[PDB]
């Protein structure tokens, strides 16, 4: 989803 | 990248929603058909039903008892002090079980010769008293 | 994709809204039909026939089991005689559901 | 390559029955003890059966001799007969051979 | 070809044994060879099954000949029920030996599903249950009863029989399985707690495994409670039988029989509710039922259970327990997947949001939390503002840009859900007081967007989400 | 569990009796006599009763002598009375 993608972009 | 992820999720959700819509349409159609069928369709009748039920039960019990008597007569004749038949012993056991519910044990007599008692004990019809084997009872099949 | 999903969800919501009231009225009608017939319980002739029904059911069950055990222990071939086959096939079935 | 003599193979059944009836953990040193007690009991049983058959006046061993022995042992009485113990402790395949039963037109087996 | 030879062989089987001409015994052995060959290549028909079974179980050809007839019994077609009835009668005669009885029982267990009718087989439950006295046939008969057992067959005297058998023999797996089944069918008579799934019935491949595969290739062409029936306290204290079952009325539908969609369609109006409502959370057939129920006791039970579970399983509320971790995330994912269906949200989630929001940091379960925020029932903006939106803005104005994009997506989804639920009410507070709430929400999110654009120094990554919201 | 200690059998072995072993024992002990058709079954029953008596006596002797595991002296003292009681 979009929220999981934002999360994985935040982790990096 | 975010737009690609959004499109993928949208396609997946579209497929899932389509399947759910199909299933819900089926359920609604079935429920409407059932409601229509149900909408399309006095102690005297209750008493008549109870009476015919009792009559059927009595007829079945009478037929079964007659058949059991015929079987016990043609298969187990009088054996050659005198000994009574197995039918009399079974009737005595049933009477003692039904009249006295808390004390259905019967003391073994000379008329009850070891063959028939052993047959009844082996076929699970009768049971010895846990404390003295001289008293036997009938198995409570209705309970 | 969103244009399609909107109409799909709208149709789903309409179906849910209809089925809710449909099932509600069905359930309330069934309960109204069941409770009065359950709580009628007239004591003019039913309280005397119910005990007779119970006693006959118990006696018939006992006789059924006794006959089954006797036929089992007698060591006889019942499949050859159809008259006894009908009995041994009718013995196992229940009595109250007749 | 296991090797088991028939004596131990026969006694293992009663040893396992003892272990099951004990309902308690048992040391391994008691197995040979139980086996020796079983051997002594079998010897005494054979001697008692021999002397009872000799006193009876016949060379063969009949069930009445074993009934008399069990009565002297305190296990069998007039009220609690051998049939009760057979029904309590033995399966159906042995009860069909020991206790007489009638069926199918007063046909009694065994003949008693 | 050889089919006439097969007919002659079965006719000779019908004649009987031979006394003097023992070379005709080798001729019938050649006949058995032909029967084995035809049973291996294509099988046997249904017309000779009854005859061969009756001949094998009659006891005229000896054990050495009857031992292989059951082995070569390959049901290429469906098996009739009268043949099995005659076989059971021949077993009840008593002329057979032990090995042939064991073989017949193993064959009946292996070829159980190949029979067309199974009601007259269940009508002979007593003859199968009575054979449990023999210690040689105990496991196979137990395995057969484990398949032939129904609800009308469990009776107290059979329970006592099983109890005395267990007392005489001990802990046997083939008995433990049957006792567990009897407890499942009658919990008010037997109490059993089995320890562990271990192998109870032996999975010994039968002699017809190469024949099983042949007939298959021929026929080619815990946080959440467990699912259990209602508590046995229903009709616990009863003096007499009710008037309903005396007249054989509808009643109800069992829960274990509900396994497919048509079974739910046929019995949607009458269903058995579980003992614990939480088990409904992971069952689609029960979700379809609770989609349109609107009952007060069920809602109260589900609310209490879900509220207690969310309160005890949280990571930052009322306890410092990070040991849960992915378990809470999976539970929230299941809740979100369930509330996407039913097109509405639960009140327990709203209460948990109102309780645990001031203590949230914004990084633990951002995705699941913000997805749960989207499923908030429609209410006035002035009442729902101080409980949710104040804390949301306080966490929004001091976080990173990804948190801003996430809360913008969540607000867009919330607005979409509110509009979807409001669009259906006009077809049925008036609309004048309802449009003011969404107007205030739009103005609030516009103020948020303006302040965020001023803070983040005009980043296009946020303007994209702002324009995505204004598109809707 | 140590190899010296054996836990009680939760499940009992099949109730089949070793008739051949009893026949061979009775033949090798007293070959001059002949046993009847089913005397071995009565011998097996007597052995079962003897083993039950010995088991209960050893159990009570072990539980009364401050022991949770049956030892050698317990079954020894039990046999010293059971063997004398079993003869007659």
């Amino acid at each position: 989803g979009v929220l999981a993608h934002l999360e994985r972009l935040e982790t990096q | 990248s975010t737009k690609e992820s959004k499109n993928e999720k949208l396609k997946e959700d579209l497929e899932r929603e389509q399947r759910w819509l199909d299933e819900q349409q089926q359920i609604m159609e079935s429920l409407n058909v059932l409601h229509s069928e149900l909408k399309n369709k006095s102690e005297s009748r209750i008493f008549n039903e109870l009476k015919t039920k009792m009559l059927n039960i009595k007829e079945y019990k009478e037929k079964l008892l007659s058949t059991l008597g015929e079987f016990l007569e043609d298969h187990f004749p009088l054996p050659d002090v005198n000994l009574i038949t197995l039918h009399e012993m079974l009737e005595i056991l049933i009477n003692r079980l039904f009249d006295v519910p808390h004390d259905p044990y019967v003391k073994i007599s000379d008329s009850f010769w070891p063959p028939y008692v052993e047959l009844l004990l082996r076929n699970g019809i009768a049971l010895r008293h846990p404390e003295d084997p001289t008293r036997i009872r009938l198995e409570a099949f209705h309970q | 994709l969103e244009e399609k999903l909107l109409d799909i969800r709208k149709k789903r919501l309409q179906l849910k809204q209809a089925s809710e009231s449909k099932l509600l009225e069905i359930q309330t009608e069934k309960n109204k039909q069941k409770i009065d017939l359950d709580s009628m319980e007239n004591s003019e002739r039913i309280k005397i026939i119910r005990q007779n029904l119970q006693m006959e059911i118990k006696i018939t069950t006992v006789i059924q089991h006794v006959f089954q055990n006797l036929i089992l222990g007698s060591k006889v071939n019942w499949a050859e005689d159809p008259a006894l086959k009908e009995i041994v096939l009718q013995l196992e079935k229940n009595v109250d559901m007749m | 390559r296991p090797r088991q003599d028939p004596h131990k193979a026969g006694l293992s059944h009663y040893v396992k029955l003892f272990s099951f009836y004990a309902k308690m953990p048992m040391e391994r040193k008691a197995l040979e003890m139980v086996e020796k007690c079983l051997d002594k009991y079998f010897q005494h049983l054979c001697d008692d059966l021999e002397v009872f058959a000799a006193h009876a006046g016949r060379k063969t061993v009949k069930p009445e001799d074993l009934e008399l022995l069990m009565r002297r042992q305190g296990l069998v009485t007039d009220q609690v007969s051998l049939h009760v113990l057979v029904e309590r402790h033995l399966p159906l395949e042995y009860r069909q051979l020991l206790i007489p039963c009638a069926y199918s037109g007063n046909s009694v087996f065994p003949a008693q | 070809a050889e089919e006439d030879a097969l007919q002659m062989a079965v006719g000779y089987f019908e004649k009987g044994p031979i006394k003097a001409s023992q070379n005709k015994d080798k001729t019938l052995e050649k006949h058995l060879k032909t029967v084995e060959n035809v049973a291996w290549k294509n099988g046997l028909a249904s017309e000779e099954i009854d005859i061969l079974l009756n001949i094998a179980l009659s006891g005229k050809f000896g054990n050495a000949v009857n031992t292989r007839i059951l082995k070569c019994m390959i049901p290429a077609t469906v098996i009739s029920e009268d043949s099995v009835v005659k076989a059971v009668s021949w077993l009840c005669v008593g002329k057979c030996s032990g090995s042939t009885k064991v073989l017949f029982y193993r064959w009946l267990v292996a070829m159980f599903d190949f029979i067309d009718r199974k009601e007259q087989i269940n009508l002979l439950y007593g003859f199968f249950f009575a054979s449990l006295q023999d210690d040689a046939l105990c496991p196979y008969v137990c395995h057969l009863l484990y398949l032939l057992t129904k609800k009308e067959n469990v009776k107290p005297f059979r329970v006592r029989k099983l109890l005395d058998l267990q007392a005489k023999m001990g802990m046997q797996p083939h008995l433990q399985a049957l006792l567990s089944l009897y407890k499942f069918f009658a919990p008010a008579l037997i109490s059993v707690s089995l320890p562990v799934k271990k192998i109870y019935f032996k999975n010994s491949e039968n002699l017809w495994k190469t024949a099983l595969l042949a007939v298959k290739q021929r026929n080619r062409g815990s946080v959440i409670p467990v699912l259990n029936s209602s508590s046995y306290t229903k009709e616990c204290g009863k003096k007499e039988m009710s008037l309903s079952d005396c007249l054989n009325r509808s009643g109800s539908f069992p829960l274990e029989q509900l396994q497919s969609f048509p079974q739910l369609l046929q019995n949607i109006h009458c269903l058995e509710l579980p003992s614990q409502m939480g088990s409904v959370l992971n069952n689609s057939l029960l979700l379809h039922y609770i989609n349109c129920v609107r009952d007060e006791p069920v809602l109260l039970r589900f609310y209490y259970w879900l509220s207690q579970t969310l309160q005890e399983e949280c990571i930052w509320y009322k306890v410092n327990n990070y040991e849960h971790g992915k378990e809470f995330t999976n539970f929230l994912d299941t809740i979100i997947r369930a509330e996407c269906f039913l097109q509405e949200g639960f009140y327990s989630c709203e209460a948990f949001l109102y309780k645990s929001l001031p203590l949230w940091d914004g990084l633990c379960c951002r995705s699941q939390f913000l997805q749960l925020v989207s499923w908030i029932p429609f209410s006035s903006f002035s009442e729902v503002k101080p409980l949710l939106f104040d804390h949301l803005a306080q966490l929004f104005f001091t976080s990173t840009i990804y948190f801003k994009c996430s809360v913008l997506q969540s607000l867009k989804e919330l607005l979409q859900n509110w509009l979807l639920w409001l669009s259906m009410d006009i077809h049925m507070t008036t609309l004048g007081g309802s449009m003011n709430s969404v107007s205030k929400l739009i103005h609030y999110v516009g103020w948020l967007s303006t302040t965020a654009m001023r803070l983040e120094s005009n980043n296009t990554f946020l303007l994209h989400f702002i324009l995505d919201f204004y598109e809707k | 569990m140590a190899l010296s200690t054996i836990v009680s059998q939760r499940k009992q072995i099949k109730r089949k009796a070793p008739r051949g072993f009893l026949k061979r024992v009775f033949k090798r002990k007293k070959p001059q006599l002949r046993l009847e058709k089913s005397g071995d079954l009565l011998v097996h029953l007597n052995c079962l009763l003897f083993v039950h008596r010995l088991a209960e006596e050893s159990r009570t002797n072990a539980c009364a002598s401050k022991c949770r595991v049956i030892n050698k002296e317990h079954v020894l003292a039990a046999a010293k009375v059971i063997l004398k009681k079993s003869r007659g």
